[PDB]
């Protein structure tokens, strides 16, 4: 740690050693729209002169030493001083290719580690012309790729701002996203291929990948080509046919192995028909295939089974299996979805089967116990990260039960049952803590069974085991936030049964809190919660069911065979007294204030159901 | 004995991440733009009624910031006789509502892209069908002109009623398996939450009015399903 210490201090003064000769040819002459000072430099898109180190060995050493520099500093300035910065941006200009690609390198870093660099973006439009010109310098060093960082810059906005990017935005006018898919076109049509354009390809369909991944512009745009979809399927049956020749082999082989040669092709396709299959449009017409479809779950089968079977070729063999397997089942719980038309195509070939078989395995469950006579695959498997499997196993088995009848949902947790889940529901990743929590919310709704098998499963504490989750979840991390919304609405599905649900849910003194506590945030205090309409929208939906049913209906309303009575036409004055009697206990707790103080609020859906909430306490108390 | 609260080892830190969720730009909907959603409601075309139904599937409501076409709103659109015996006609349909930044209300903000390009008619045309609801001029009392007016608005998503344009894409149940060349002017009122419209297409009858309403249910205590693109 001291070593690393020394070492920063030592680069740090080489490059302020040899940058302090060659300070002073820093020249720009600029116009600020509102002399000797530097004020309002970041407002244009110039930057300074051509800086030339003469010195070879200065050069050399320079660039090598910015290089670690910039592998060091952040564990332990430069970064924030103007002249370095006008220096650097000077250098971008240079004739030596290594020092260019060493500036790219320094002023696009803080983009990835600093928070709140994403909004500048004067800098990146003057950087990014210099970047595309550095796509094209015949002897590139081994340390820059530019398909990687503009990737990395591409994927960090799709990921920061969805519906805003402005890389894409400054490239379409500049007519380079043009050329970047004319050039895979032209590599999709080689005659002759190698490594070399393997990986060539390779870097083009993640960056197509990346283009499509949040705009449908482009995504129509790739799909108006009628031979992609036929290469995607070509590679997805060559992985299948290379994974079989390896299993149908086992014996003779039986240690380092090198993996199969194209797996970062296969990758980049199912990041491909990841991104394609994110829009409805394209799921109703034209990745209707079916081929799609079978060729998903034979990748799925034949990963699963070689993790199984063929443990003894190493880690450098399954990790991208397994990679591999997280991408498919992500591609799958987007074609699961109900209002896509393949879902019916994988309830009928089996995905339940495979999710059941996989969630059960010791390998991803850690609540199952190891064999005795498979120590050895124990050994070999370890270390390898397999959240994003199970994570994206959760995801298919939540969007399986949306919006669907309680006869689909028996006949799930007839063969997935509610013990997996509940070992699933203490995972120290959060992300399948939270698609356990979204997946119980939709196995919740709208059904009474459910609710008691849940309430079974917990002899109750279930209330007091969602209060303490409630108060220790960071809601300033995504999944931490979706976990806590789950909860809210298991709390919201929970209390919308009978009157004995509703009886439960308002005998707690620790949910009726954390209530509290969420709707007293404010624009002021939103330091507990952060004052996240989500959260009071879910809260007001608890209040709301709480005091609502068809005796209420008909005291507060009222004064086959074709024609029927409606429900709140037709025992209902214990159920009013009930009601009433819950209501008083909502304004003695102190809710009905927080209710005022949410028709005083910033957002319109807040305000109307708080306004419509309190107009129905008020009917109800006189 | 209290199993899943004393072998719980989730590990619980309040720190601070990377990049806080604040930063995150997310996308919201409404109270009556919920996912699932019905609405119902009649037609008059020609002098003829007809009964339409409208199931909401994917609500995608923008922010301050929105220069991508990924639509707004989506869902299925079903028309059945009620005057005649005519057969049901239903229909997957996609829309994009009017923010006062990027989509304005008359056809010529709109950037030229294939995919925006069924929703332009005129300006002109576009000034009559939205001047002929009362809501758009309480907005502008409070060609050029009205845009110039336009450019001072608060946001959308702040006020009570909502303008916006849908367009039928195919057919539902196959698409394989075209009288939806036009598209519609909608105005849909957030508060009570009813939507109203007119059609227009060049080659037909003009000013076919929608007046939908929510569909109530028979159950008033409500649960929650959710979904989410990976």
């Amino acid at each position: 740690h001291y070593q690393d210490f020394k070492m920063a201090e030592s680069l740090e003064h080489i490059i302020v050693k040899i940058s302090s000769k060659y300070l002073d040819q820093i020249s720009l002459k600029y116009i600020v729209r509102l002399p000797f000072d530097n004020k309002g430099v970041d407002c244009t898109r110039a930057i300074p002169k051509k800086i030339n180190i003469s010195n070879m060995y200065d050069s050399s050493l320079l660039s090598l030493a910015l290089l670690l520099y910039l592998r060091y500093h952040y564990m332990i300035k430069l970064r924030n001083d103007a002249t370095f910065k006008m220096f650097v941006l000077g250098l971008l200009k240079s004739n030596d290719v290594n020092i260019r690609c060493v500036a790219l390198k320094f002023l696009l870093q803080p983009y990835f580690t600093e928070d709140k660099k994403w909004e500048d973006t004067r800098t990146l439009e003057k950087i990014l012309p210099y970047l595309v010109k550095s796509f094209n310098y015949d002897p590139l060093p081994w340390w820059f790729d530019p398909f990687d960082m503009l990737d990395s810059l591409i994927v960090l906005y799709n990921e920061i701002t969805p519906m805003n990017n402005p890389v894409l935005t400054t490239l379409a006018h500049t007519n380079v996203i043009f050329c970047i898919l004319s050039r895979f076109a032209q590599c999709l049509s080689l005659p002759q291929h190698n490594e070399a354009t393997l990986k060539t390809t390779t870097k083009f369909i993640k960056i197509c990948a990346s283009f499509a991944a949040s705009d449908e512009k482009y995504r129509l745009l790739l799909l108006n080509d009628t031979l992609l979809l036929n290469h995607l399927e070509y590679g997805l049956e060559s992985h299948i046919t290379l994974i079989q020749d390896f299993i149908s082999l086992k014996d003779e082989i039986k240690m380092c192995l090198p993996p199969i040669y194209d797996h970062d092709f296969v990758a980049a396709w199912l990041l491909l028909l990841k991104s394609f299959s994110r829009s409805v449009s394209a799921l109703r017409t034209t990745l209707k295939r079916n081929k799609i479809a079978q060729l998903l779950l034979q990748i799925l089968s034949k990963t699963y089974t070689l993790t199984k079977e063929c443990y003894f070729a190493g880690q450098d063999f399954m990790k991208p299996e397994i990679m591999i397997m997280g991408i498919t089942l992500g591609s799958i719980c987007n074609f699961v979805v109900e209002f896509s038309n393949l879902q019916s195509f994988m309830l009928r070939n089996g995905i339940i089967d495979i999710i059941e078989k996989m969630l059960t395995d010791p390998l991803f469950n850690s609540k199952k116990a190891w064999d005795d006579n498979e120590d050895e695959r124990r050994i070999a498997l370890q270390g390898i990260p397999v959240h994003e499997v199970k994570a994206n196993s959760l995801w298919v088995l939540r969007h399986l039960m949306y919006n669907c009848q309680n006869e689909e949902k028996f006949q799930l947790l007839a063969k997935i049952p509610m013990n997996l889940i509940l070992d699933f529901i203490n995972d120290p990743c959060w992300a399948v803590q939270a698609q356990c929590f979204q997946l119980l919310r939709n196995l919740t709704c709208n059904s009474r069974k459910i609710v008691n098998i849940l309430l079974e499963k917990f002899k109750t504490y279930l209330f007091e085991f969602l209060a303490k989750k409630m108060r220790l979840l960071n809601p300033l991390d995504t999944q931490q936030k979706k976990a806590m919304e789950g909860i809210l609405y298991i709390i919201v599905n929970l209390a919308a049964v009978n009157e004995n649900k509703k009886q439960l849910v308002i005998e707690q003194d620790e949910i009726l809190n954390i209530m509290s506590e969420i709707l007293v945030e404010t624009t002021t205090d939103s330091s507990s919660y952060g004052n996240d309409s989500n959260l009071k929208l879910a809260c007001l939906w608890v209040l709301n069911n709480l005091l609502w049913n068809s005796s209420v209906s008909h005291y507060t309303q009222y004064a086959g065979d074709e024609f029927v009575r409606t429900p709140a036409a037709k025992s209902n004055v214990q159920v009013t007294r009930a009601t009433v009697e819950r209501c008083r206990k909502l304004v003695e707790v102190g809710l009905y204030d927080l209710v005022r103080k949410n028709i005083t609020d910033e957002s319109l859906s807040v305000r109307e159901k708080a306004r419509t909430l309190l107009y129905h306490m008020d009917l109800l108390l006189k | 004995r209290k199993k899943y609260i004393v072998e719980d080892q989730s590990p619980y830190s309040s720190e601070n991440p990377v990049i806080v969720t604040s930063s995150y730009n997310h996308t919201v909907c409404t109270n009556y733009l919920r996912p699932r959603m019905q609405f119902t409601g009649y037609q008059i075309s020609g002098y003829k009624r007809y009964q339409v139904t409208v199931n909401l599937k994917t609500v995608d409501l923008p922010k301050k910031d929105c220069t991508s076409l990924s639509p707004h709103l989506s869902g299925f659109l079903s028309i059945r006789g009620l005057t005649n015996q005519h057969p049901e006609i239903s229909t997957y349909f996609e829309a994009y509502a009017v923010n006062h930044k990027e989509l304005g209300f008359l056809s010529s903000s709109w950037k030229d892209e294939p995919v925006l390009n069924e929703f332009k008619a005129t300006d002109q045309t576009d000034l009559e069908h939205w001047i002929n609801f009362p809501s758009f001029r309480q907005l502008f009392l409070m060609i050029s002109r009205i845009f110039s007016q336009e450019k001072q608005f608060d946001n959308y998503l702040n006020e009570r009623f909502i303008f916006m344009k849908w367009k039928e894409k195919f057919l539902v149940p196959d698409a394989l398996l075209a009288s939806y060349d036009g598209f519609y002017y909608i105005v849909h009122d957030q508060v009570t939450g009813n939507i109203q419209g007119f059609y227009y297409h060049q080659d037909a009858e003009k000013f076919q009015q929608l007046e939908l309403v929510p569909s109530l249910k028979n159950k008033v205590e409500s649960s929650d399903c959710s979904f989410e693109f990976a």
